[PDB]
């Protein structure tokens, strides 16, 4: 599977969760930004690696990073 | 009007105008003084 | 002819591999604190100058050599 | 301007101004805020005509499209008038008309400077210029042009028409802008395009041929010389001047209305063959053909119901066609072709490119213009030109089919119609097309590889040749035989064959051959299967791009990504070039490949088994001595006896009037190699290099405010494919022109 | 020989520019300030941030191979 | 004395003379070939008959490279300096970008005309101006 | 301590404007790890491929800024 | 437990489930509709959702999520009560989306934080400092 890490430079704009096409990310409560929330990656076994969460990220260089790892049926996006 | 001048002052218009002007300069120079490989 | 071509091709491959392994060292093995302010760190510290001046010399050479060839043609 | 019609326009929707000319990017809200990065510039050109991304009003889009059509027609009028004026005051059309068989058609004189004056080679009669291959002189002789002043008058008329079309575009986008209701009158538009544009056009052209082309050419072929022919209108002022050539004219138009048509057999013939004097189609045959086509189109222009109850409703016809295999059938297609511009554009591009390729194939073997078959350069040039136009139009048809799929496709209105079921078994379609392409590739190119390996090993008897294991195209030979037996049997009144390419007499004009039987053997079978293979691969790419634009097993939400997008990230193993635009990108390369092999086949076969000289014995000596049969069966044959051999004219063209062809040869090679850089790399490396150069400019405070950005992935692909096609097509252009101009 | 030695100079300069730019940005740039975290060879970083095709130093090696073959040609 | 023994002056090279007897007219001048044959007989030719150029640096061949080099250096410095000063004056116009796309014609012409003194204004900005910028004030990427 | 209008240089290394100059727009209250809002004149890289411009604002901390005026 | 709902009105296609659904895994989307409507199938072509409950089986999770986004972004009464599960060949059913009955776009209590780094991006350890280990800068 792929790793999806989130860093303290998160502002909690929820855009990466809205952009995710496989429900890998969640908005959990936090106390490090104004929105009082941070991104999380609970369902990483469904990550394909399309980098949409990074594309929808506003911080100067992303606060959410996707690292492509061991490939499986779910990560390769296979319907067969 | 002012928009016509602003269109005439765009990047492609100005660049093609300067390129045509320089083309004319060089073409006429080589027409009246041709085959100038080197300076005597 | 075959010997000259063969060994020049071997040399080209070896040079490309050398630079590939230099980049691989930079990726995997480079230590910034044990090599701080030394020659390596300075090479990295003005990398924009080196790359830009290589760009200039390359543009220079290519522009003018291709121009001379096309003029002759 | 109603006249009890269905016309509905807006008297003043758009004011006329010049201020927006000073705001580059007014049509795009993302570009109106001004540039910040260099990409802003490129996108400004990418969305220039992308009217859908500029406004969501179908009416305004239709108005922009109508005025753009008028502007393009003005541009084509300007180009046609330029050609006519260059034939008028810059060509040897009269010196050529006085003696065609001993002079080369020249036009476009070059200013003697920097050495370029060498390009004005002697073409005959003391004229010095560049030999033209567009065949304009043959067309003008077919039209009956005798005096350069008439070419000047045609140029003036064309410029007046260009001004008219431009004024019409301005008037219908700013003054009287027609409503969306007016464009959706497909029945009326069809009736008029069949009867008014096509029917009346061919009718008037048949009239012009009967009154100008036919009499003047009848005399011209008999050696009366141009300056001694009366003017075209002296034939209308003097009816006896028409009756002396065609006694059928002496009876007037009385036999016409009384169905006494046979009387008109003097000038309305069915000869079928070629004119023995000039090697073109009989102008009597072409006039008869235009008359028949005009009547057909006029009768066709009455089918659809408009404002009088009689006629056919295309919606009822489409919805009435449904069977056990296809569900609800063509239901909803009326709504598609009425509310979507891209669907119309795709259908029309496809059929127009096919028509263009058909034009090429029908003009190479049935030379319609006088003295065009003698000139091999003009023949080859027109063939390959229409071939490439058709190929590009077909690729564009695929592009717009995909664009419709992404933008105008509505699943709520396509419930179990033909399009729905196609989307529901696209997997079967594409898998079977994949297999068919593989089977053809193995069984066409693989046969060439077999022949190469067998010949290389010294085993000629194991090859696929006419002398070993034959692959006789039996069916095409049978059809050619049927064509050569049609006049007198299955074509009773036709005097000769439709074309001598199927067989018959080896018609030769002057010292060269015009058209002889084109034999078909093992190599022809192999080349035709190569053609089928390449066409199938290109169609596979384009059809898969169209059918999978909305979704796939990889990307179930591809439609939301749009028609033009680079990818959806390196995930799912990698999803590059999954978009329909990228399918158009690949289909461009495969169209280039297909058409290149087609035109190479055309050139070699014509030069080998058709084109040549004829000595006063009946014996024909071809250009390259019939080497097609024994050499066009291996790849080494195409490399040596076609590319290596026939490029000798192009490479040794320096120091003559054809040195420009060697220059452009090298230039096309260079542009192909240059495209390779955009085709093999990625944007990130170039953006890092630009970052370093931007630092360097920051060192001296030369940093532009518009930040330099590397070309986008899609733009990198577009640039690469554009340069690839340009370089390759220009290379083969120079090669073909030099070769066919250095074979006599 | 003068013209072709300048062509050889262009080839060497451009191939070395590719390789050096790849090795010096292998640890990072302004598109991927953490390119070292992803390794010497990776597909890319996605279409985001403008597009990141051929970003790794391995892609610089693969690019430089073409220019090396051209130089040897 | 015997420098460049492989080359001989074009007048003393027989191949060059034979070819120059048939040099081609360039422009509408029928003597363009004749005047070219007369002008190229000055330089050194090779065994084939075409002139070779000498960039060794000696002032006997100062026209072969030195003078075109000086001319191009002057003109390219002019272009670069006028463009740079135009961009820098653009920098302080609130909307510099859309003036970089839409060229301010009067300001551009005023910068261009005052370009004949570029080699002096260059050292003027280098001595205590804005020609060279401190490295620490320039944006860079991670090392 | 920084106020609105403070021209400052970014020291975040990984930042697109590291070494560039940006003007402070507002400073959020305590608690937040990166409160200093800095707007810029040069847009960064953000946006899908082929997009127009980028983002010209980001939140940093006091320690990541060098003060100018 | 047992997934309920009427299958959408569909004539069939070649883009649906393959051998994976019975050998490996499958997915299911359920949703309630205010009327018989027409929607687009993630596997190609149009289908008709029934008024009331609808159950649909798909091959991949991204397909169900695409259907969910379409339900919630393309219809006048937005369908947002959709649920996505994963079905195994043993008949087992694993509820998936939305994880805690609330969409992940908006914050909700009870959720833990995973993959959250206390440090900055540029504060990752240098690879040489963790070499000859089975970890990468973004993992320690
Ligand atoms: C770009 C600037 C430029 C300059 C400074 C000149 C310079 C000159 N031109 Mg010229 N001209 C130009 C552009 C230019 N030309 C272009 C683009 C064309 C093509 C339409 C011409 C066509 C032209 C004609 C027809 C004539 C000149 C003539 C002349 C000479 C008077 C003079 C030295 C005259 C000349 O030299 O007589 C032969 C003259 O009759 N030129
Ligand atoms: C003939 C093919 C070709 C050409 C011309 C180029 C051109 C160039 N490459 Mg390239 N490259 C190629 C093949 C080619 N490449 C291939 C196949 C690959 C593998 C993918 C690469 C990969 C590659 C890399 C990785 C790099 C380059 C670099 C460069 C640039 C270096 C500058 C130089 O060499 O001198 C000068 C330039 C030239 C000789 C070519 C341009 C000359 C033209 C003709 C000038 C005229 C412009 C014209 C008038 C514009 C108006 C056109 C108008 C009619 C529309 C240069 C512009 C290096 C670079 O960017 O350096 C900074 C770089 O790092 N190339
Ligand atoms: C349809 C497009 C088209 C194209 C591609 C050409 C192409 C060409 N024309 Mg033509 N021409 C055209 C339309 C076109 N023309 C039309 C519509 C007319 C009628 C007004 C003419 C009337 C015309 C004349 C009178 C002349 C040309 C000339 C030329 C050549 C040089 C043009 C030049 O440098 O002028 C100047 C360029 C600038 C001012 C810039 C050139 C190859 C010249 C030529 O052939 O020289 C012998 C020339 O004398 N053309
Ligand atoms: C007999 C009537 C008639 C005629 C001849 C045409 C002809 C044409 N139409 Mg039109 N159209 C008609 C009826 C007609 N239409 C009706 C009733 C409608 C309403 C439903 C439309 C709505 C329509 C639309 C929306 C569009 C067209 C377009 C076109 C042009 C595309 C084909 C082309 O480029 O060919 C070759 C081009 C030419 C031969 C140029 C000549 C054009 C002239 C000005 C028209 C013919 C002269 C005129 C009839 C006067 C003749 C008098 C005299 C010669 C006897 C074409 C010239 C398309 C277009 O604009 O393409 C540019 C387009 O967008 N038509
Ligand atoms: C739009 C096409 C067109 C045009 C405008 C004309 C125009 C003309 N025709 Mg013609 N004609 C046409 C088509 C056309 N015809 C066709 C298709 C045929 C073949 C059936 C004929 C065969 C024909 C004959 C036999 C005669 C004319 C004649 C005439 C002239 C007087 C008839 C009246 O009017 C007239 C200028 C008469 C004439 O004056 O001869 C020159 C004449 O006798 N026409
Ligand atoms: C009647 C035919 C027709 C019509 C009206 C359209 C209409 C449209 N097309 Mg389509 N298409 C066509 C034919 C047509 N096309 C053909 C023949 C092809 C095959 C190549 C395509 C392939 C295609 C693609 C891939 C795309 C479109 C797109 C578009 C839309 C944007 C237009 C645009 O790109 O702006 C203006 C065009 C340009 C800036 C391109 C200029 C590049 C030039 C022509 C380089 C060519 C060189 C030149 C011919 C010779 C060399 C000269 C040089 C040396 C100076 C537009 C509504 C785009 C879209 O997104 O659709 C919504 C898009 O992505 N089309
Ligand atoms: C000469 C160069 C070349 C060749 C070899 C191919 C090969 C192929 N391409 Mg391709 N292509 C090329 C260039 C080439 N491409 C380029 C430059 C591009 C970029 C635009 C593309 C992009 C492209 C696309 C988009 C597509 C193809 C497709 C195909 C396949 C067509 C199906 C077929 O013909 O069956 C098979 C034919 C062959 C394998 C040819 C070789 C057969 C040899 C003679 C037999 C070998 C004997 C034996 C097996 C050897 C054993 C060795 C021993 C040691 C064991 C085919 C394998 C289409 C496809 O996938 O088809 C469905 C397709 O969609 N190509
Ligand atoms: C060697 C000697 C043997 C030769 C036999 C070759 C013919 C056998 C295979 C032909 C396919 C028959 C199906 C079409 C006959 C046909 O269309 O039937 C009609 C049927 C639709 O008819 P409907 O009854 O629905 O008609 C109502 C319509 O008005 C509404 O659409 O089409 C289909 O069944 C879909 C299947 C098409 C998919 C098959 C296409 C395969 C391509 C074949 C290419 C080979 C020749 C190409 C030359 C250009
Ligand atoms: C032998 C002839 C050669 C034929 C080659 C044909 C190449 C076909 C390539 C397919 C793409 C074509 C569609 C482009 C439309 C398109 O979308 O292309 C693709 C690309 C789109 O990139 P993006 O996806 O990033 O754009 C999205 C933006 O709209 C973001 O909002 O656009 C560009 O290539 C930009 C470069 C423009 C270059 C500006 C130069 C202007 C030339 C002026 C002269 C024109 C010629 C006049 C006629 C003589
Ligand atoms: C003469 C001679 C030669 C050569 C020599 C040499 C080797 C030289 C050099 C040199 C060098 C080694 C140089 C370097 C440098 C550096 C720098 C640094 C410069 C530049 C700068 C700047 C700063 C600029 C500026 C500007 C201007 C002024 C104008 C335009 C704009 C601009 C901005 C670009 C030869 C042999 C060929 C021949 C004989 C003799
Ligand atoms: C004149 C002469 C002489 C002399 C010579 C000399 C003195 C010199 C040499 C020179 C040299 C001396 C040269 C060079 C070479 C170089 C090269 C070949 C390159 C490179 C580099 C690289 C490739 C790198 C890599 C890396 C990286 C990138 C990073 C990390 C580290 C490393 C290293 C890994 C004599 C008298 C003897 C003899 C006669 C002649």
């Amino acid at each position: 599977s792929h790793s999806v890490k989130i860093y303290d430079t998160c502002i909690g704009c929820t855009q990466c969760v809205r952009a995710c096409p496989l429900d890998v990310l969640e908005m959990v409560p936090w106390d490090g930004c104004k929105a009082a929330q941070i991104a999380s990656s609970p369902r990483t076994e469904d990550c394909v690696g399309c980098k949409r969460c990074e594309t929808a990220c506003p911080t100067d260089f992303l606060s959410i990073r996707v690292y492509l790892g061991a490939e499986t049926t779910r990560s390769m996006g296979l319907a067969y | 009007m002012d928009g016509l001048k602003s269109f005439l002052s765009t990047a492609p218009v100005m660049i093609m105008a300067l390129l045509t002007f320089t083309a004319g300069i060089l073409i006429e120079f080589n027409r009246f003084y041709p085959d100038l490989l080197f300076h005597p | 002819a075959a010997l000259y071509t063969h060994h020049q091709y071997i040399a080209g491959f070896l040079m490309v591999g050398a630079f590939a392994h230099g980049a691989i060292f930079f990726v995997r093995d480079y230590d910034p604190v044990a090599n701080k302010d030394n020659v390596l760190a300075r090479m990295l510290e003005h990398k924009e100058a080196l790359i830009s001046h290589l760009s200039w010399v390359s543009l220079f050479l290519g522009f003018h050599t291709l121009g001379l060839y096309v003029h002759n043609d | 301007r109603e006249a009890k019609a269905k016309v509905s326009v807006d008297n003043n929707p758009v004011p006329t101004s010049f201020e927006k000319w000073g705001k580059p990017g007014h049509f795009d809200r993302t570009l109106a805020r001004g540039p910040k990065t260099t990409t802003w510039i490129w996108n400004l050109h990418a969305n220039a005509h992308d009217f859908d991304s500029q406004t969501s009003d179908l009416e305004d889009v239709s108005r922009k499209i109508f005025s753009a059509h008028f502007g393009h027609l003005a541009v084509v009028f300007v180009w046609l008038s330029g050609m006519y004026f260059h034939g008028a005051k810059f060509s040897n059309y009269e010196g050529w008309l006085a003696d065609p068989t001993h002079i080369k058609p020249s036009a476009q004189v070059v200013w003697p400077i920097v050495g370029q004056g060498i390009l004005n080679g002697d073409v005959g009669g003391g004229f010095h210029g560049i030999q033209i291959t567009s065949g304009l002189f043959y067309l003008w002789r077919a039209s009956g042009f005798t005096d350069s002043y008439q070419l000047y008058c045609t140029a003036i008329g064309g410029l007046v028409m260009a001004a008219l079309m431009l004024f019409a575009g301005w008037f219908h986008y700013h003054v009287k802008a027609p409503k969306l209701e007016w464009f959706q009158n497909v029945e009326s538009m069809m009736n008029h395009h069949l009867a008014g544009l096509l029917g009346l056009g061919s009718l008037g052209w048949a009239g012009h041929q009967i009154h100008v082309s036919m009499p003047i050419n009848k005399l011209l072929d008999a050696g009366v010389a141009p300056k001694d022919i009366p003017l075209p209108h002296e034939f209308i002022l003097e009816p006896s001047k028409m009756a002396e050539l065609y006694p059928s004219f002496a009876q007037g138009l009385t036999p016409f209305f009384t169905l006494n048509w046979g009387v008109y057999s003097d000038f309305l013939t069915f000869k079928g063959g070629l004119n023995p004097v000039t090697g073109g189609l009989w102008l009597s045959d072409t006039a008869h053909h235009h008359l028949a086509i005009a009547v057909l189109f006029i009768i066709a222009g009455h089918m659809y119901r408009t404002n009088w109850g009689i006629g056919h409703s295309m919606k009822e016809i489409l919805e009435a066609h449904k069977g056990p295999f296809t569900g609800e059938g063509h239901k909803g297609l009326y709504e598609i072709l009425t509310t979507s511009w891209h669907a119309q554009l795709a259908i029309n591009l496809a059929l127009l490119g096919s028509l263009t390729i058909i034009v090429a194939q029908h003009m190479y073997a049935m030379p319609p213009y006088p003295y065009q078959a003698i000139d091999y350069a003009t023949q080859l040039s027109l063939f390959t030109h229409h071939m490439w136009i058709g190929g590009f139009l077909i690729v564009g048809a695929g592009a717009h089919g995909a664009i419709f799929m992404v933008r105008d496709y509505d699943p709520a209105k396509n419930v179990n119609n033909l399009l729905d079921r196609m989307l529901r078994h696209r997997d079967a379609i594409i898998s079977h097309l994949n297999w068919v392409c593989i089977f053809l590739g193995f069984h066409s190119f693989g046969l060439y590889i077999h022949n190469d390996t067998m010949r290389a090993l010294g085993r000629p008897q194991d090859m696929f040749s006419d002398t070993a294991i034959q692959l006789q195209p039996i069916f095409a030979q049978w059809v050619q035989h049927l064509h050569t037996l049609a006049p007198g049997a299955t074509a009773p009144n036709a005097l000769a064959t439709a074309s001598y390419a199927f067989g018959g007499e080896t018609i030769a004009v002057a010292g060269k051959v015009a058209m002889m039987p084109i034999t078909l053997g093992t190599a022809d079978f192999m080349v035709h299967h190569i053609h089928a293979f390449t066409i199938h691969v290109t169609a596979l790419i384009l059809l898969k791009g169209v059918l999978y634009a909305r979704s796939s097993r990889l990307v179930p939400d591809k439609a939301n990504l749009g028609f033009r997008f680079p990818c959806d990230g390196p995930g799912r193993g990698g999803t590059c070039q999954v978009s329909g635009w990228d399918h158009v990108f690949l289909g461009l390369f495969w169209m280039y490949n297909s058409l290149s092999i087609v035109i190479f086949h055309f050139s070699w076969k014509m030069q080998s088994d058709v084109w040549g000289t004829v000595s006063p014995d009946g014996s024909v000596t071809h250009v390259t001595l019939g080497n097609f049969a024994q050499s066009a069966i291996t790849i080494n044959g195409w490399l040596r006896d076609f590319l290596w051999a026939q490029a000798a004219n192009v490479i040794n063209s320096y120091g003559s009037a054809l040195s420009a062809y060697g220059i452009m040869f090298l230039a096309g090679h260079f542009v192909f190699a240059f495209s390779l850089m955009f085709l093999f790399s990625g944007r990130g490396y170039w953006q890092e290099l630009i970052e370093s150069i931007v630092w360097a400019h920051n060192k001296l405070n030369v940093a532009p405010a518009i930040q330099p950005r590397a070309l986008s992935i899609i733009q990198g692909r577009a640039v690469g494919v554009a340069h690839y096609l340009l370089g390759g097509i220009v290379t083969t252009w120079a090669f073909f022109l030099a070769r066919s101009l250095s074979i006599g | 020989d003068f013209l072709v030695h300048h062509a050889i100079a262009l080839g060497l300069h451009t191939t070395a520019l590719i390789l050096i730019k790849g090795a010096l940005d292998a640890r990072g740039s302004k598109l991927m300030p953490d390119k070292k975290d992803f390794g010497y060879s990776f597909p890319c970083d996605g279409p985001g941030r403008g597009g990141t095709c051929d970003i790794s130093a391995w892609d610089a090696f693969y690019l430089a191979m073409f220019w090396m073959l051209n130089t040897l040609g | 004395a015997d420098d460049f023994a492989n080359l001989t002056p074009c007048s003393e090279n027989p191949a060059y003379l034979a070819k120059s007897k048939n040099f081609l007219n360039t422009t509408n001048d029928p003597n363009s070939g004749k005047i070219r044959a007369e002008r190229y007989a000055s330089a050194l030719c090779g065994p084939e008959g075409y002139p070779h150029l000498i960039v060794d640096g000696r002032f006997t061949h100062a026209g072969d490279f030195l003078i075109p080099s000086i001319l191009f250096l002057y003109i390219a410095g002019w272009i670069g300096w006028v463009g740079r000063s135009y961009l820098i004056e653009i920098r302080e116009s609130k909307n510099p970008e859309m003036q970089e796309v839409v060229i301010n014609v009067p300001l551009a012409i005023k910068k261009m005309l005052g370009g004949f003194l570029w080699p002096l204004a260059a050292v003027g900005e280098y001595t205590s101006g804005k020609l060279v910028m401190k490295d620490s004030e320039i944006p860079t990427s991670p090392r | 301590a920084l106020n609105r209008g403070d021209k400052v240089r970014i020291k975040r290394t990984e930042s697109y404007w590291y070494g560039d100059v940006g003007t402070v727009a507002s400073v959020e209250k305590s608690g937040i790890l990166y409160p200093v809002i800095v707007r810029f004149d040069r847009v960064n890289y953000n946006g899908f491929s082929g997009s127009a411009s980028g983002v010209n604002t980001n939140n940093f901390a006091e320690n990541e800024l060098e003060l100018v005026q | 437990t047992e997934l309920s709902g009427q299958p959408p009105k569909f004539g069939g296609s070649t883009g649906g489930l393959l051998s994976k659904a019975n050998r490996e895994e499958k997915y299911a989307i359920t949703w309630t509709s205010a009327s018989e409507q027409v929607f687009e199938m993630p596997t190609g072509g149009a289908a008709i959702m029934n008024e009331g409950e609808n159950l649909l089986y798909l091959a991949r999770k991204e397909q169900c999520l695409a259907l969910g986004t379409q339900l919630r972004t393309k219809f006048k009464p937005k369908i947002q009560d959709y649920k996505i599960y994963r079905v195994y060949p043993s008949g087992e059913v694993q509820y998936l989306h939305p994880a805690d009955g609330v969409f992940p776009e908006k914050v909700n209590e009870g959720r833990e934080a995973q993959g959250t780094k206390t440090r900055r991006i540029g504060q990752n350890p240098e690879p040489v400092t963790i070499k000859f280990s089975g970890k990468a800068p973004y993992e320690v």
